[PDB]
C-alpha cells in the first residue's frame, strides 16, 4: 500500500489514499480516477445484456446479438 | 411540441437520487448513477462521450447531469484524456 | 477487478527522488507542485542545443519519476547564463527546452500538454554569474502539478 | 545469406485489416478534401484573425481530446494570456481532440480553431494579453 | 575484419540492403528503423547503420552520389513528394556532414513513383519505404 | 463424438483469448483510432450527425433472360442525418466483447488445436466485419461531404423557434429555444445544379 | 544511451495505420480550412473595449434573462446614463452572464455578443452613456 | 419495368454483410460470400467468370459485389489466370 | 514452413506468411491465392447439392441429376 | 484441403539462389522484384544468337527458379557490347532474348506474359568495354515481380 514514506493516514475520499507524508499512489475508493481502459463485458459499448432472454444467442439492450459471447 | 428535459434531472443535478430507484455502483470516476425507470440519470463533472444522453442539465459548479439509457461501460473526457467508468445494473 | 495501483508505487516514488537528489538533480516537492531541476552541465554541452549521449541515462530517471504521477500538463522551461545576446541566449533556450521536451514525449509521460519555452536568464536563482553551462543559473526546470 | 531491408517487429491480424482500412478511408477523405478545397478556394487563414506574439511563441505538445475551454485556459495560462469566454457554451459540448507534437501556442490555437469549426472560434488581441474564445450563436 | 566483406556481412545483420551492380553500387535503407517517424529526423539510436554505411562509402571517394528518397500510398503526393524529398534531403546532409564533398551529392525524393513493391500488402509497403543510395 | 465436443470446448476459448488480444491491440492505437475515425469533426452546424451515402458505381441488374437494367452510379441514403448529442467514437463500432469463459487426450489435444484457430479466425471475422461496418458509416458521411460540396444533396435545413420564459409558477424555463429539423438531407434529382470535381 | 518510444509505430502494419493517422488528421485540417469561415478583425462588428476607468472596474454577476436589465443596472454600476434607443420586442432577447469575476467593459463586451444581431450596445465615455439600440 | 439492382450490393460492395445473413467461408481467393436467402453475395476484386451473376456493382477503387445463386465453387480470372474458389454453404 | 531463411516473422493478412528474410511460399490465411484448379464436391460446377432431398439419387439445385455421385 | 505450399519451398529458393549466385549468375532481390542476371558467356556463342547445348542446364535452374514464384509477366531483355553496328546489334539480341524465352515457356514459367527485347548497349553496367561477348556489359537479364 502507502509504503516506507510513512504508513497511510487518512483516505481521501474523491481521490487516493493520503500517506502521512504525500497523497500515495493506491486508490482508496472505487470512484478515484483509476485508468480503465479496457473493460470486460458483454455487449459493453452498444447497450448491456438484456436479461430476459434464455436462449443459445446473447442479445444486447440494443437489440444486437452478441455473436462474440453466444 | 418537444418535452422541456425531465425536471427529475433537477434532482440528480444535486446529489439526491430519484424518488423509487435503484442505485448503480461506478467504478473508475467520480460519477453517482440511479435507475428510475429503464434509464439511468449519472451526476458528474466529467464529460460523456460514446454512448450518448437523452438530457443533460448543468448546476453553477460544472456539475452535469445526464439521462440515458442504461449503458454498463461510461466513456468520459477527464481532463482531456479518454476515460472508461464501468456500472454494474 | 479495479486496479489499487496505477503502475507505480511511493517506494519507488522516494527512491528515484533520493537518487536524483544524490545525482544533484533537485526534486522540490511542495504541495502537488513538482519541481525537477536539472543543471544544463548536467545534460548538454556548453552553449548548444545538444544532448550528449550518456545524459540520456539522466533523463531515463527523468522520463521514469514521470511515469509515477497522473498529471495534466508538465511544463518544461530552461535558460542560462549570457552568452552572446538576449536574443541569441533565448533562440538556444527555446531549442534547449523544445529537445528535452521531444525526447520527454518520445519517452514516457501520460501528460496530455508539455508546453515547453525558454527564458534568456531572466529568472537567476543566485546572482553569482561564474561561467556558461557551469553556472547553477544555467539549468532547465520541469515543473507540473500531480493530478489527484 | 539473402535479406530484404525491413525486418520490423511481429504485426498481427487485426492491425493488418485496421491498417488497410485505414488507408481507404484515408484517400476517400483525400479525394473529398481535394473536392472542397477546389469547389470553394479558401480566400483567408485565421492568422489575421489569431496573430503571433513573442511570449505566444512558447512551443507546446499536446494530445488531447475534452472539450475546448478547459484546454484553452491551459494555453493561455501558460502564454501568460487573459483568457476570456464570449458566448454561453452549447449543452453538447463542443470537442475538439488535438494530437500533435512540437508546436508553436498560436498555431495550436489556430488548430482548435479550425477544429472547433462554426461552433467556436478563438480569436487572440496581442497588443493586450487577451486569449477569446467565442462560442457561436445557435 | 576492418573489410568489405566485414561491412557488408553486419549491414545485412543491421538489416541495410547492398547490391553490387557492375559500377552501380546501390543501398537500401530502411526509413522505418533508419529514421523516427514520418519525419526527417534520423533515427539517432540506429546510429551504427550510418556509421557504418558512411565507413562503406569511404572506399569510393570518386564517385558521384546519387541519394533518393521513397514513400508509399498514403497520404497527398505532396505529402509523398515532400517526406521523401526532406528524408532523401537529410541523408544527404548526413552524408555532407560525415564528410562527402558537396558537389559529389544529389537528393531526389520520389513519392513511391520508382516503386520497388506493391503498396496493397502491408509487407510489400514497408518495403517500399526506403532511401536507396546509388553510386558509380 | 468426443471429438467434436473436445472442438467445440476450444473454439469458444480461442474466440474470447483472441478477443482479448486484438482488445488491447485496438487500446495500443487508441489515439491513432480517434484520429482515423474522427466522427466529432465531422457533424454539422447543428450538432446534426450526418447520413451515410453509399455509393456504387457501374451497376448491372439480370431480371431476367428479356432485360438488364445497367446505371452508371447509385447514391443510397442510409441511416438519414439526425440530432446527435454526443459524437460516434470508434469504440461503439469496433470492440469486441470480452467475457473470460469459465466452463472447461490426444484427439482432445489437435482439435482443441484446430478448434483454438478456429475460435481465432472466427473472431478475425467479426473484427473484419466491425471494420467494415466503421469504414461503411464514416466514408459514408465522407460521400455526404463530397456531395454537400458538389450539390448532389441538400443540407438539413433547421428551425430554431425561440421562445422566451416558458411555463407556470411552478417551473420556468427562460431561453427556450426548440430545434427541429424541417428539411433533411436528401439528393436532389434536378440535376442541372450539379457540380463536378475537377482539381488541378 | 537510448530507448526507442514506447508506443511508436515500430511494425510494419502500425506504420501503415499511423501515416493513415497523420495523413486522415491532416485532411481533417485543410477540411477545416476550407470551411471555416471566420470574419477579419477590421470587420468583425463587436464592440470594444472602451477604456474608461469607471468601464475597468471589478465586478461579479450571475443571470439568465432580458438584456435591458443588466444593460441598466452596467450603467448604474458603471455611473453611467442608459440610453434605449428602438422598441423592445414580444419575445424579449435573453442573455445570461455567469461569472464570479470578470470587468465592466467586458461584460458590456459579452453583453453585446450575445445580444448579436437581436440588439446591440454602444459606449460613449465622454458622455459617460452607455445605449442599447435595437433593430 | 425491371428491378434497378438489389440495393444490398451496396451494403456487400463494403464489407458489411446483409442483415440476418450466413457467413459462407471462401477457400483458395480474397473473397467474402454471404447468404442471405437463397441467394449469395460476394465482395471481392476478382472477375467472377463461369457460374454466372444475378447483379453486381463496383466501388471506386476496382471491388465489385455480386448477386448469385448459391454455387459451391466460383471461377475467377485473377491476373488473367483461371482460378478456383470454394464455398461452404 | 518459413524454413532456413529465418522463422517466421508476421502473417500478413491477404497474402502468404512472412518469413524474417523475405515473403515466404506458405499460404498464411485461408483467402490467399492458393492455385485451387481441382475441386472435389458433388455437383460443382453446376449449383450445389440440394440437401433436403432423401431418396437414391442426388439432386443439383440447379435440378439436375449427379449420377456421377448417386 | 487446401494446400499450404504452391509447389515451392523458400529452402529451396535460397538454395537455388546461393547456388545461382556460386555459379556467377548474379540474382538480385529488391522488394518483390527479382533480377537474374546472366552473362552472354555463360550461355551462348560470341555474337550470334545460338545457344550452346550444355547451356541449357544454367536455364534448367533458371526455370526451376522460376518455379517458384507466383509472377504474373517475366520480361527478359538481352543486350550485348557492339559489333557491327547497333542495327545489327539490336537484331542480335532481339533474337536472343526471344530464344531464351522460347525456350523458357518451353520449360516451366507460370507466368502469363514474357515480354522479350533486346537493346543495342543502350543501358550498359560498366563503363569497361573489353570486348564482346566476355564483356560483363553483355548480358541477358530476367526481371519479374512476386505477385503476392
Amino acid at each position: 500500500a502507502a509504503a516506507a514514506a510513512a504508513a497511510a493516514a487518512a483516505a481521501a475520499a474523491a481521490a487516493a489514499a493520503a500517506a502521512a507524508a504525500a497523497a500515495a499512489a493506491a486508490a482508496a475508493a472505487a470512484a478515484a480516477a483509476a485508468a480503465a481502459a479496457a473493460a470486460a463485458a458483454a455487449a459493453a459499448a452498444a447497450a448491456a445484456a438484456a436479461a430476459a432472454a434464455a436462449a443459445a444467442a446473447a442479445a444486447a439492450a440494443a437489440a444486437a446479438a452478441a455473436a462474440a459471447a453466444a | 411540441i418537444p418535452p422541456s428535459a425531465n425536471d427529475l434531472l433537477l434532482h440528480v443535478l444535486e446529489g439526491v437520487p430519484p424518488p423509487g430507484s435503484r442505485r448503480l455502483v461506478v467504478s473508475g470516476g467520480d460519477a453517482r448513477a440511479w435507475l428510475s425507470n429503464e434509464k439511468m440519470y449519472v451526476r458528474t463533472n466529467l464529460t460523456i462521450l460514446s454512448p450518448g444522453w437523452l438530457a443533460s442539465m448543468t448546476s453553477a459548479d460544472g456539475t452535469h447531469a445526464y439521462e440515458m439509457q442504461k449503458s454498463p461501460v461510461l466513456l468520459v473526457s477527464w481532463h482531456g484524456k479518454v476515460m472508461q467508468l464501468k456500472v454494474e445494473g | 477487478l479495479p486496479c489499487r495501483v496505477d503502475g507505480a508505487c511511493d517506494a519507488t516514488i522516494i527512491k528515484m527522488m533520493t537518487d536524483l537528489n544524490k545525482k544533484g538533480i533537485k526534486v522540490a516537492s511542495v504541495g502537488q507542485n513538482y519541481l525537477i531541476s536539472i543543471p544544463a552541465s548536467a545534460l548538454f554541452a556548453d552553449q548548444s542545443p545538444r544532448l550528449n549521449w550518456a545524459s540520456y541515462s539522466l533523463l531515463n530517471e527523468i522520463a521514469a519519476f514521470l511515469k509515477q504521477f497522473r498529471k495534466i500538463a508538465i511544463t518544461v522551461t530552461s535558460y542560462s547564463s549570457k552568452y552572446v545576446s538576449v536574443k541569441r541566449e533565448r533562440a538556444l533556450t527555446l531549442a534547449r527546452s523544445r529537445v528535452v521536451s521531444e525526447y520527454l514525449w518520445s519517452q514516457g509521460v501520460d501528460s496530455r500538454i508539455i508546453f515547453t519555452q525558454g527564458l534568456g536568464s531572466d529568472k537567476p536563482i543566485t546572482s553569482y554569474t561564474l561561467g556558461g553551462d557551469r553556472s547553477p543559473n544555467a539549468r532547465v526546470e520541469i515543473t507540473f502539478r500531480r493530478a489527484v | 545469406k539473402f535479406k530484404k531491408p525491413p525486418i520490423n517487429n511481429p504485426s498481427d491480424d487485426a492491425t493488418i485489416k485496421l491498417a488497410e482500412a485505414a488507408v481507404s478511408v484515408s484517400d476517400s477523405m483525400l479525394e473529398m478534401a481535394k473536392v472542397e478545397k477546389v469547389i470553394t478556394p479558401p480566400s483567408k487563414d485565421n492568422t489575421l484573425t489569431i496573430p503571433n506574439a513573442y511570449n505566444l511563441q512558447a512551443r507546446a505538445s499536446v494530445d488531447w481530446s475534452g472539450p475546448i475551454e478547459e484546454l484553452t485556459a491551459r494555453i493561455a495560462k501558460a502564454a501568460h494570456f487573459r483568457f476570456r469566454v464570449l458566448g454561453k457554451s452549447p449543452s453538447v459540448p463542443v470537442l475538439i481532440s488535438i494530437s500533435t507534437k512540437d508546436e508553436s501556442l498560436a498555431e495550436i490555437l489556430r488548430d482548435i480553431d479550425y477544429q472547433a469549426g462554426k461552433k467556436a472560434s478563438i480569436h487572440v488581441y496581442p497588443n493586450s494579453q487577451v486569449v477569446e474564445l467565442r462560442y457561436a450563436k445557435i | 575484419r576492418d573489410s568489405k566483406r566485414k561491412i557488408i556481412r553486419d549491414l545485412q545483420k543491421q538489416d541495410i540492403q547492398y547490391v553490387e551492380y557492375g559500377d552501380t553500387r546501390t543501398l537500401i535503407i530502411p526509413t522505418d528503423k533508419y529514421f523516427m517517424f514520418s519525419s526527417p529526423r534520423l533515427n539517432e539510436i540506429c546510429y551504427p547503420g550510418l556509421n557504418n554505411v558512411i565507413r562503406l562509402l569511404n572506399f569510393y571517394p570518386q564517385s558521384t552520389i546519387y541519394v533518393a528518397g521513397f514513400t508509399d500510398n498514403v497520404g497527398s503526393r505532396s505529402h509523398k513528394r515532400k517526406l521523401s524529398q526532406a528524408q532523401a534531403e537529410t541523408m544527404m546532409t548526413f552524408l555532407w556532414a560525415n564528410g562527402i564533398a558537396a558537389k559529389r551529392l544529389k537528393a531526389e525524393g520520389y513519392g513511391d513513383k520508382n516503386a520497388i513493391s506493391d503498396n496493397a500488402i502491408i509487407h510489400g509497403s514497408a518495403q517500399n519505404r526506403r532511401i536507396e543510395i546509388q553510386w558509380f | 463424438a468426443l471429438k467434436e465436443t473436445a472442438l467445440s470446448v476450444g473454439a469458444q476459448a480461442g474466440l474470447a483469448w483472441r478477443a482479448k488480444i486484438i482488445d488491447e491491440q485496438l487500446n495500443k492505437q487508441a489515439r491513432n483510432l480517434d484520429a482515423i475515425y474522427d466522427f466529432n469533426s465531422l457533424v454539422l452546424e447543428h450538432n446534426i450527425l450526418p447520413p451515410v451515402l453509399l455509393e456504387g458505381r457501374n451497376t448491372l441488374n439480370l431480371a431476367d433472360a428479356q432485360s438488364i437494367r445497367i446505371s452508371d452510379r447509385t447514391y443510397k441514403v442510409a441511416k438519414q442525418a439526425h440530432f446527435i448529442t454526443t459524437p460516434p467514437t470508434w469504440r461503439q463500432y469496433l470492440w469486441m466483447d470480452y467475457v473470460k469463459p469459465e466452463a472447461p487426450k490426444e484427439i482432445w489435444c489437435i482439435y482443441t488445436e484446430r478448434g483454438w484457430k478456429n475460435g481465432i479466425d472466427q473472431a478475425n471475422t467479426i473484427l473484419e466485419e466491425n471494420i467494415a461496418r466503421i469504414k461503411e458509416d464514416f466514408g459514408g458521411m465522407i460521400l455526404y461531404r463530397k456531395l454537400l460540396a458538389m450539390n448532389m444533396v441538400s443540407p438539413p435545413y433547421v428551425s430554431h423557434t425561440d421562445l422566451g420564459v416558458t411555463g407556470d409558477g411552478s417551473e420556468i424555463h427562460i431561453d427556450d429555444r426548440v430545434l427541429r429539423i424541417t428539411a433533411l438531407p436528401e439528393l436532389n434529382v434536378n440535376s442541372a445544379e450539379w457540380r463536378a470535381a475537377v482539381a488541378k
